[PDB]
């Protein structure tokens, strides 16, 4: 008997390469991360850096 | 059938978007009570992210 | 009456008002303490008018204090964790 | 791994460990050996049923071992349970004339077999307490009255006395104790510290100063409390429970003391005494009278309760 | 006997 | 007509002494 | 070095035997055994010293340990402190079959295991020690 | 009754865990003690710390 | 004047002395021993004696009175019980301190690994503050990894 | 094997060195007077004392 | 319904004991040729410590339970009840000594 | 005697499932049926009754002796049926007060 509304959740897109700069107190200087999702069902599977 | 029925009902009623026993460390506020103070507020709540 | 209001009353210098706010307008409680062990382990029967700390085995060196009920709860919770907070009514040096 | 392969009761993780070789004998050692078997004639307590808690004599032990026929005190109303009482054949006939008879002294009433006023009914093994049995003089007298000799049997009763005397002894620091066995037999000492319930550190008292500065840990099974004349002692257990007073006469095992509440001499065994310098007796949850109650003494007398006691009151007219 | 049957190192684990 | 009174200084019977109401004056 | 330790341990052995004889005589004369308790701290400190274990096994102090553990003819057990200290020392030292043969402590160990006035913890430790000592014989 | 040392170690570690999580249920590097509902147990330590604690 | 009269004199707190509770003190201040896990006697009110809601521990009900002090719910402060453990366990808050003390002393003969003969140890002794004194003593004796049977003349060390 | 069995007998004994001690211990472990079974204040109430037998046997009104 | 044979220690259903007898003790007990009373006196349904043995010859457990000369199957560490005096005397006539598995004898 | 009977543990054991007022009614009926036995059932409580106005001036032993001699006189006047006293413990209360007998 209570009216409930679903709020849209904002997420980052999958299957795109994103390159970022790690900060100074770290041996890593740059990282290239991609998150992979199958087209059928649109569900996250694995992350590779 | 009580598994799917109770899971969907719990998640929509409480807003915790996961299993009931997994409520800790789970996304909350995905579902909210619809605002009905005025018509414009209902429209705004239905178009929120 | 939060912490910032307490600091403002300290800055005004009104100690009596602060004491009245935190005790008379709130959880004011009365406890009995042994004069030897300093623990809240006295068994007082006020209408029978008999006081006794069974541990220290004394019936005469017993006092009453007015403390917040939350302070009593804190001391009992500390005692539950094997800590011994002993309240004495005189200084030593 | 091959043996556990194909089984579903085994958990997901390989929770296997190497059993130590010494543990091999322990893994197959038997249990419940304390009691070879149930002995006929012993007195036991009933776990559940309508006779829950009543002491029963083991007249017969069934060879199966799951049940046993027992001698009990009947609980009937003859037409929430009635108090135990010896089976009265006359009252049973008056309230129910359908009694059956099979022998002399063996009476069957309501489908239950009563022998000379005592019920004989089979009870399962899972319905009995065969250890830590606490006997009462009333039930003992009621069971041995039919043998024309009062409590003629006293071996199991003496064993129950020994068990109660051993378990009821609790020690505190500063208590004066005496040693019964060992090389330190017939020595006096004061309890310094108590660790667990079987090791007690005792500082002995003797004419030599160098011995008096030593602490010895002594088992509680070889300690007997020392009660000096003129000490405040509080009764642990018995009919005179929570009575305090000053010791007057020490007749070895039996100690006599003038009470504080009744203010009269009371004779209680030394096993039931703890040296408590103050009474601090609370009279709450007793009698029918709060302190300072205005009580009607009789038809034309009234008063106010001044002091309250366990089984008496002080009234100011 | 019973005492002689106590385990040894070469017995199965 | 009897009043049962509780008092601090009469330690003999824990303060309880019996007097008639005609003997007392209210404060 | 080792010879001084051997001499000191032999002197301790003679003192322990003398104390045991004195306590037995006092018990026969109606007096409690006090000399063993008095000598107990020094014996405990010596036994806790790990490097003296070889010298103890060379001088066969376990014979006097058995003598202290031996119940007196009046069927009275020794003080619990003595039994606990000696059991702890036995655990702390690597007793072998040759040392047991020299001392004959197995008889007293079997007596302690079979007895009922002995504490059950001491009973379990005696069972464990008997099992450990029977272990090398069969393999 | 009977003492296989492994079972003694298991049950005594269970007792140690219960006594430790009765006083401090925020122990780092080990799972928290949980209620039947899945919420963590409220220990004595958590009653005394934070804005809503006993002191503040 | 909102509290019932008591003949005990009224004083204020001048000092708070902290410390640990000894097992003797825990047994002495207790009023009952807790050994029965079942909260309720027979699910028919009247909670079981020796349980976690023993009536001697205090009354939290309007119509019932504490069986230890006899006072009502408003006046009774509550009373402690004790629970004997079958085996000793660590206090979770003191485990690193137990570790540091174990480092500081000798596991066989309960003595500090170093004595006052070392001048640094004497200086560590001199500081009055217990925390800093413990810190200094620990910083010294942590290095020492062997008990000394004789003086670095026997100091009682087991070696 | 027989030789190691004899060695075990020599090391651990047959028990006869302390079998008599064990027998003495079992004898002293094993052991009626109503004055010691119940309290005198309970004996008196139950009329179980000697004085009650004296009253009951004497040929006079109680 | 299962019962544990007191003598050899094997565990089999009571109806199996009645119809076919004990496969190991049949040379000295004649359980199959015996009435229900003798079966009850030699096979007890109350037991503890179920044991499954695969290889009698090399299993130290089988030697410890003295079942290494018997048929593999279900065995019990402890069996409630003892053999009667007449059956014990009959076994002593055959020259076979009976060692109780009740645990009370050790 | 009814007001003391209703609180006595003997009455409570006799009628466990009954309230106090039922025990009061039973005490009144028993008093109507036999006053003497109802007075005897009080045991030590019958010395606290209102016997005489100035009964408090006597020593306790004197009052007990006077009450006991009165009971002995009245019971021997009435007489005791020995078989009923042997069977019914309620009627056996008057047997110790028979001439020549005692508790
Ligand atoms: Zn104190
Ligand atoms: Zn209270
Ligand atoms: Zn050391
Ligand atoms: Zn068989």
């Amino acid at each position: 008997g209570s009216e409930k509304v679903l709020i849209a959740q904002e997420r980052s897109a999958a299957n795109i390469v994103q390159v970022f700069k790690k900060a100074a107190p770290s041996p890593i200087s740059h990282v290239a991360e991609i998150r992979s999702a199958l087209e059928k069902g649109s569900r996250l599977i694995s992350t590779m850096q | 059938s009580t598994t799917i029925t109770s899971g969907l009902k719990y998640s929509l009623a409480t807003g915790n978007w996961g299993e009931q026993k997994k409520a800790m460390s789970s996304r909350a506020g995905v579902s909210q009570v619809l605002n009905r103070y005025t018509y414009s507020s209902t429209l705004s709540h239905l178009r929120r992210t | 009456f939060g912490e910032m209001e307490r600091d403002c009353m300290i800055a005004h210098g009104a100690a009596g008002f602060l004491k009245e706010r935190l005790m008379e307008a709130s959880d004011a409680f009365r406890v009995h303490v042994c004069g030897i062990c300093g623990l809240m382990s006295v068994i007082a029967n006020l209408k029978k008018n008999q006081f006794e700390c069974r541990s220290c085995k004394n019936k005469t060196n017993i006092y009453q204090l007015h403390i917040p009920y939350a302070a009593k709860l804190l001391f009992q919770e500390l005692m539950a964790m094997n800590i011994a907070p002993r309240l004495y009514t005189e200084r030593s040096g | 791994n091959d043996a556990l392969k194909g089984n579903v009761n085994v958990f997901s993780n390989n929770s296997k460990f190497l059993v130590g070789i010494v543990e091999y004998k322990d893994l197959l050692r038997p249990v419940k050996s304390s009691d070879v078997k149930l002995t006929r004639g012993s007195y036991v307590r009933v776990k559940n049923g309508k006779f829950k808690g009543d002491l029963a004599q083991v007249d017969e032990v069934l060879e199966n071992g799951l049940e046993a026929r027992l001698k009990l005190v009947p609980r009937l109303d003859y037409g929430f349970r009635p108090a135990q009482r010896l089976f009265s054949e006359a009252e049973a006939r008056v309230h129910e004339p359908t009694i059956r008879r099979d022998r002399d002294g063996f009476v069957t009433y309501g489908g239950e077999e009563y022998y000379e006023g005592f019920l004989y009914k089979t009870f399962r093994l899972q319905n009995l307490i065969v250890n830590s049995i606490n006997p009462t003089l009333n039930e003992l007298s009621l069971f041995q009255s039919n043998e024309e000799s009062t409590t003629i049997d006293l071996s199991t009763i003496a064993d129950s006395l020994k068990e109660t005397a051993k378990n009821l002894v609790s020690f505190q620091p500063g208590d004066n104790v005496e040693i019964i066995n060992g090389e330190l037999n017939h020595l006096t000492g004061t309890v310094s510290s108590v660790n667990q319930s079987t090791i007690v550190s005792v500082r002995l008292h003797s004419d030599d100063d160098t011995i008096n500065s030593e602490t010895v840990e002594i088992p509680t099974s070889d300690l007997r409390k020392i009660f000096n004349v003129g000490d405040h002692v509080r009764v642990i257990h018995g009919k005179h429970t929570d009575d305090t007073g000053l010791i007057v006469e020490v007749n070895g095992d039996k100690v006599e003391f003038i009470s504080n509440q009744t203010k009269r001499t009371v004779i209680v065994f030394s096993n039931y005494l703890i040296k408590s310098t103050d009474s601090t007796v609370s009279i709450n949850e007793s009698g029918r009278f709060e302190l300072h109650d205005l009580v009607q003494v009789n038809s034309d007398l009234v008063g106010i309760v001044i002091r309250a006691q366990k089984d008496s009151f002080d009234v100011l007219c | 006997p019973q005492r002689l049957l106590i385990p040894t190192v070469d017995d199965p684990g | 007509n009897f009043l049962f009174l509780r008092s601090r200084e009469i330690v003999e019977n824990q303060g309880v002494f019996v007097t008639s109401s005609n003997r007392v004056k209210t404060i | 070095l080792e010879q001084m330790q051997d001499e000191l341990i032999q002197q301790l052995k003679l003192q322990m035997e003398e104390s045991a004889i004195r306590d037995a005589n006092n018990i026969e004369q109606g007096k409690p055994a006090i000399f063993k308790l008095k000598l107990l701290p020094k014996v405990k400190d010596i036994l806790l010293r790990a490097n003296l274990a070889d010298s103890i096994l060379d001088n066969n102090l376990l014979a006097s340990v058995r003598l202290w553990l031996e119940p007196l003819p009046d069927a009275s057990l020794p003080a619990y402190q003595i039994q606990k200290v000696l059991f702890d020392a036995i655990k702390s030292l690597p007793i072998k079959t040759s040392h047991l043969r020299e001392s004959g402590l197995g008889k007293v160990m079997v007596f302690y295991q079979k007895s009922k006035r002995v504490e059950p913890n001491l009973k379990r430790t005696a069972e464990k020690l008997i099992s450990d000592w029977t272990r090398p014989i069969m393999g | 009754d009977g003492s296989p040392q492994h079972i003694i170690n298991e049950v005594e570690q269970l007792l140690q865990f219960h006594v430790a999580t009765y006083m401090d249920n925020d122990i780092a590097g080990q799972p928290q003690a949980l209620q039947k509902s899945g919420r963590p147990v409220k220990a004595i330590r958590a009653r005394l710390k934070g804005k809503e604690g006993r002191l503040r | 004047s909102q509290f019932p009269y008591s003949s005990a004199p009224l004083r204020s707190v001048k000092e708070v002395q902290f410390g640990l509770l000894s097992p003797e003190e825990i047994r002495a201040i207790s009023v009952v021993k807790i050994e029965y896990p079942e909260i309720m006697d027979e699910s028919r009110q009247r909670p079981r004696e020796g349980g976690l809601n023993d009536p001697k521990l205090g009354s939290i009900d309007r119509n019932f009175k504490c069986q230890t002090c006899g006072e009502g719910m408003a006046e009774c402060p509550g009373h402690f019980g004790h629970m004997e453990l079958a085996k000793p366990v660590f206090h979770i808050g003191f485990i690193p301190k137990i570790k540091k003390v174990c480092e500081c002393i000798c596991m066989n003969c309960g003595k500090l690994l170093l004595d006052e003969t070392n001048p640094t140890m004497a200086q560590a002794i001199r500081i009055r503050d217990p925390k800093k004194r413990f810190n200094a003593v620990w910083q010294l004796c942590k290095t020492k990894m062997v008990c000394e049977a004789d003086a670095p003349v026997s100091r009682g060390g087991c070696g | 094997q027989g030789e190691q069995y004899q060695e075990i007998i020599e090391i651990f004994g047959d028990g006869t060195d302390y079998q008599w001690t064990l027998d003495a211990e079992e004898e002293m472990e094993q052991p009626t007077s109503l004055a010691d079974v119940f309290e005198p204040s309970e004996l008196k109430e139950k009329m179980l004392t000697d004085e009650d037998n004296v009253i009951r046997v004497t040929d006079l009104p109680e | 319904r299962e019962r544990a044979c007191m003598l050899c220690g094997i565990v089999l259903p009571g109806r199996v004991f009645m119809q076919n007898g004990c496969p190991n003790c049949d040379s000295v007990l004649n359980l199959r040729d015996s009435d229900q009373a003798t079966v009850n006196e030699c096979t007890s349904s109350s037991f503890e410590g179920l044991v499954a043995v695969g290889d009698n010859e090399h299993s130290w457990v089988a030697k410890w339970l003295r079942v290494d000369r018997f048929q593999p199957g279900l065995y019990a560490v402890r069996v409630d009840g003892r053999l009667p005096s007449d059956i014990v005397a009959a076994l002593e006539q055959y020259g076979v000594y009976y060692r109780p598995r009740d645990g009370s004898v050790i | 005697t009814a007001r003391l009977y209703q609180h006595s543990s003997k009455s409570s054991a006799e009628y466990p499932n009954r309230p106090q007022l039922a025990k009061y009614c039973i005490g009144l009926a028993k008093y109507i049926q036999s006053p003497l036995l109802e007075y005897l059932a009080l045991d030590e409580s019958m010395y606290s009754l209102h016997i005489h106005k100035h009964q408090n001036l006597l020593p306790r032993e004197k009052l007990i002796d006077a009450v006991q001699t009165s009971i002995v006189d009245i019971v021997n006047l009435v007489g005791v049926d020995i078989n009923e006293a042997v069977r019914a413990p309620y009627h056996a209360l008057a047997l110790p007060y028979v001439c020549g007998l005692g508790p």
